């Protein structure tokens, strides 16, 4: 499990700026901190972890000062860059820890390119960073107070709070939802070829196995798609196979998942089930890709 | 600048008539300011709920917008996205076959 | 150290002023401006680090424009003054606490006047010790009186036998208004030199009270009957009596 | 205002103790400074306070700070006459040069001398040049007690006032007629 707090800071001009945050434990969102809101919102019941109200309040106030101080700090340092004040400016922050013994991290990106990180006791510029960053970094490093509490956060507070989230989030981190799969088809970009499509949807946890098969033989032309999210924190995936016409016969999409026991999902092309599924999908085909 | 990737897909096996949930998933864009609408036949669908914006390991943003819908042989759904990296707003149509 | 210029300036209501802050050591580069109003309330104005950084800010009742021209020079143009300000220049390194320090300049006192003909130099008078005081206390006190001047910037000193003395002197903290109800009133200031009776009674002992006054420059237009009131010294003197 | 000092004005006899209060609401409070400004002069740093529960000794000065109560006090043990000044409490916004200072209104300190065996008297002094202008000197009143000068403090230290006026029949005996005057004041005929 990899805990990560993400921060999106937009600086449009001299006056306008916003900053929003989201917190992830694995592939589950735990917190949301909108610019508009004074407090940090919970997205799950177990989002407080094992901390007690007093310990949480202290941390939230710790972050509330941070958000306001950060926005001022950036708008003064921006005056040191080349060229002077290069608006608009985006700042991104990724801070968390990975679980095993643990490993905390804090990385910073400027205009989408990762340039600074916290390491040991100070701020450091990563290889290939703009040379104008040297001056801002020196001033930030002069602030013992920030330096010392960041250290506390990364070294001590991240691992501890996560270890709590993990314990009180176990029930939700263990749940198993069954994949549902269905077949479709599209013309291929090559003449006389067609693209078979196997849609796998509604599964959790994320790890999955999907292949086109001639019984024994896995079809090496299988192209696994990207993992696309569902609104209910489940997952959607598709696998495609490019075939020549009259070669679809005997093919099947196989799906292995932790929620299925050993009982894999097998869907055969042209099978009695597939036919009836297909008759329910029909449509005029516009505007098709 | 990084131009958005738009992917449109249904939550459940898209049988006509039966209620389903349509997802428009936008990826790989920078800066994070972005306007997304989900369209039915051309008119804007009034209640389109959205996830919070997050970013990935390559520092590019991603957001998920979604709404309930009932698919029909004739009715068409799309997803329009306005971003600075684009001159004109990109509109992407749902293709259940894709 | 940190040179602040000019030290003092008269500003005819509705004109600008140029202020400089030349810094002697480049190791303390974080130059910033602080304001202190006539009610002694201090306030931060601007904080500039890079050469070429210019910033604007509007405050009751004076408008500012501060630029950092070079790594050593710091400017501040002050316009549309309604009421008096005094401006302080500070520099520190990156750290400014544990490994200090933070340094303050001598400041620039700006005074705003409506009319120039309102500037008057002070009349000075030394009043000789009381013969009753000498009997009763065996000490002799001279009082000096600087009156009828405007504005309020005067520096007073005592000179016994051609050399300055601090021993036995107490001068008023601030000048007082002669006509208290009026805005363009003139000021008056007093001082006391208290010496032993024996020392005053020496005929060879010479007592002088000088008052430095800060008024007009040689670069101010003036055609009026009374004399042009330049930055000048006015004094009064007395020798001792035996009886 | 974010930094409240109290009181606005304070009076102590030379040699006694004096305490000044400062309550703030600046966030974040990184450090606190005390400054001393002699009237008509620049600021002089008395001490800087850094930690959550801090304390520092500067010879005759001493200050404490509690960040929990956003509160600080300054003590001057055995006060001198030269301690007559304005005392400014200020808060550090950051722990680096990115920070800004926030200043309290100042507490005005007035030190009045310990005059054992006072010698109250009002004398008339005449102009050295002739003539015939004159002035009144009120000397050696203890500090409980027409253009009248505010009472000043000498260093044998004495409280003394000066009054002058240009009016037909002044006169010195009744010059401080709007004043609390000792019942044993010497009024020599002029
Ligand atoms: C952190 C992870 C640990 C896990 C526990 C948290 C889980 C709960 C979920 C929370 C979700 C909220 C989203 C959080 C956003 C992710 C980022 C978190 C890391 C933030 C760093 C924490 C800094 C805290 C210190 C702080 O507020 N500093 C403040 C105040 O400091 C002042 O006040 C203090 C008193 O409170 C001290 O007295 C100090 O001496 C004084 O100067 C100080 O002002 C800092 O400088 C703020 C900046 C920090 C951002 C660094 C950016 C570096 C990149 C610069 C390069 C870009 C180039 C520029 C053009
Ligand atoms: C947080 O952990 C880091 C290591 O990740 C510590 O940084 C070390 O600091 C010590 C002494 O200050 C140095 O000798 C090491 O070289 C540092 N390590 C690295 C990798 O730079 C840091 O001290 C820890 N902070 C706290 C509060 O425990
Ligand atoms: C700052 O940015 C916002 C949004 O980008 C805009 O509405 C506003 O006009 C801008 N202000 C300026 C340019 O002063
Ligand atoms: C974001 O919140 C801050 C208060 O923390 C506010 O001053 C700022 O104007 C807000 N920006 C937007 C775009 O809402």
């Amino acid at each position: 499990y990899t805990f990560r707090c993400l921060q999106m800071s937009s600086f449009a001009n001299r006056s306008w700026s916003r900053t929003d945050s989201v917190v992830w434990l694995g592939d589950l969102q735990t917190h949301r901190w909108s610019n508009d809101s004074a407090t940090i919102s919970f997205t799950k019941p177990w989002s407080q972890g094992k901390l007690s109200n007093q310990q949480w309040e202290k941390l939230q106030h710790m972050f509330q000062v941070y958000r306001v101080s950060f926005t001022r700090d950036i708008q003064e340092l921006v005056k040191m860059m080349s060229p002077k004040e290069d608006y608009p400016i985006e700042i991104q922050l990724s801070a968390g820890c990975e679980m095993y013994a643990s490993e905390s991290f804090l990385h910073v990106a400027f205009q989408g390119k990762y340039v600074v990180r916290f390491w040991g006791t100070s701020w450091q510029t990563v290889p290939g960073a703009p040379s104008w960053l040297d001056l801002p970094i020196k001033v930030l490093n002069a602030d013992q107070g920030t330096s010392a509490t960041v250290q506390m956060l990364l070294n001590d507070t991240c691992p501890l709070f996560v270890r709590g989230l993990l314990e009180a989030g176990k029930s939700d981190l263990e749940k198993q939802e069954k994949p549902v799969a269905w077949l479709s088809s599209v013309p291929s970009s090559a003449h006389g070829h067609r693209q078979l499509v196997c849609h796998v949807s509604g599964f959790y946890p994320k790890p999955v196995w999907v292949m086109w098969m001639r019984g024994d033989q896995e079809q090496q032309g299988t192209h696994r798609g990207d993992f696309l999210p569902n609104a209910d924190e489940t997952w959607y995936l598709q696998a495609t196979l490019d075939v020549e016409a009259g070669e679809e016969a005997g093919l099947a999409c196989r799906v292995k998942h932790s929620s299925l026991g050993g009982q894999d999902i097998i869907l055969y092309w042209g099978s009695l089930h597939h036919i009836l599924d297909a008759q329910k999908m029909v449509w005029n085909h516009r505007h098709h890709h | 600048q990084k131009t958005p990737q738009i992917q449109v897909y249904s939550r459940h096996p898209p049988e006509n008539g039966k209620p389903n949930i349509l997802n428009c998933y936008v990826t790989q864009f920078h800066p994070p300011h972005i306007e997304i609408q989900m369209l039915k036949n051309g008119k804007k669908i009034p209640k389109v709920e959205m996830s919070d914006m997050s970013f990935s390991k390559d520092w590019s943003f991603y957001i998920l917008a979604h709404t309930e819908f009932t698919p029909t042989e004739t009715d068409t759904y799309a997803c329009r996205v306005k971003h600075a990296s684009m001159a004109e707003p990109k509109t992407v149509y749902w293709d259940r076959d894709m | 150290l940190l040179e602040q210029n000019p030290r003092w300036r008269l500003v005819p209501r509705g004109q600008a002023v140029n202020l400089r802050c030349i810094l002697k050591n480049s190791q303390y580069p974080w130059m910033s401006w602080y304001q202190q109003d006539l009610q002694k309330q201090l306030q931060w104005l601007f904080t500039l680090r890079s050469p070429g950084d210019k910033e604007v800010k509007s405050l009751p009742g004076a408008d500012y424009l501060a630029t950092r021209v070079t790594d050593t020079e710091l400017r501040l143009q002050v316009a549309n003054m309604s009421q008096g300000r005094t401006l302080y220049c500070t520099s520190s390194a990156d750290h400014w606490t544990n490994t200090g320090q933070l340094y303050f300049g001598e400041g620039s006192k700006l005074t705003v006047l409506e009319d120039l003909k309102n500037v008057f130099p002070p009349e000075v008078a030394v009043f000789e010790p009381s013969e009753a005081e000498i009997s009763h206390t065996q000490k002799a006190t001279l009082v000096c009186l600087a009156t009828g001047f405007y504005p309020d910037h005067v520096e007073l000193s005592w000179w016994v036998n051609g050399k300055e003395v601090h021993s036995g002197v107490s001068t008023d903290p601030q000048p007082l208004k002669e006509q208290p109800a009026l805005n363009d009133s003139r000021y008056a200031l007093s001082s006391r030199l208290r010496v032993s009776a024996t020392f005053w009674q020496n005929p060879r002992n010479h007592f002088r009270c000088q008052v430095q006054f800060y008024g007009l420059s040689e670069n101010d237009e003036w055609t009026q009957d009374r004399a042009k009131p330049v930055t000048q010294i006015v004094s009064a003197e007395a020798w001792g009596r035996a009886d | 205002t974010q930094v409240e000092q109290s009181p606005q004005s304070l009076v102590v006899r030379q040699g006694e103790n004096s305490v000044l209060q400062c309550n703030y609401s600046v966030t974040p409070d990184n450090h606190l400074r005390w400054f001393k400004q002699d009237t008509g002069k620049g600021l002089v740093s008395l001490t800087v306070l850094v930690d959550q529960k801090d304390k520092t000794s500067n010879g005759r000065y001493s200050a404490t700070l509690d960040k929990d109560a956003k509160h600080s006090t300054l003590h001057i043990t055995a006060t001198l006459l030269d301690d007559t000044a304005t005392y400014i409490c200020v808060v550090g916004d950051r722990g680096s040069a990115l920070g800004r200072l926030h200043f309290g209104a100042g507490t005005q300190l007035i030190v009045i001398p310990d005059i054992q065996n006072p010698d109250p008297a009002v004398y008339q002094l005449r102009d050295s040049k002739s003539s015939d202008k004159s002035v009144c000197l009120f000397t050696d009143f203890d500090s409980q007690t027409v253009y009248i000068t505010d009472k000043t403090v000498l260093d044998f230290k004495s409280n003394s006032a000066v009054a002058w006026s240009n009016k037909s029949d002044f006169a010195c005996a009744n010059a401080f007629n709007n004043s609390i005057i000792p019942e044993d004041t010497f009024f020599p005929s002029p």
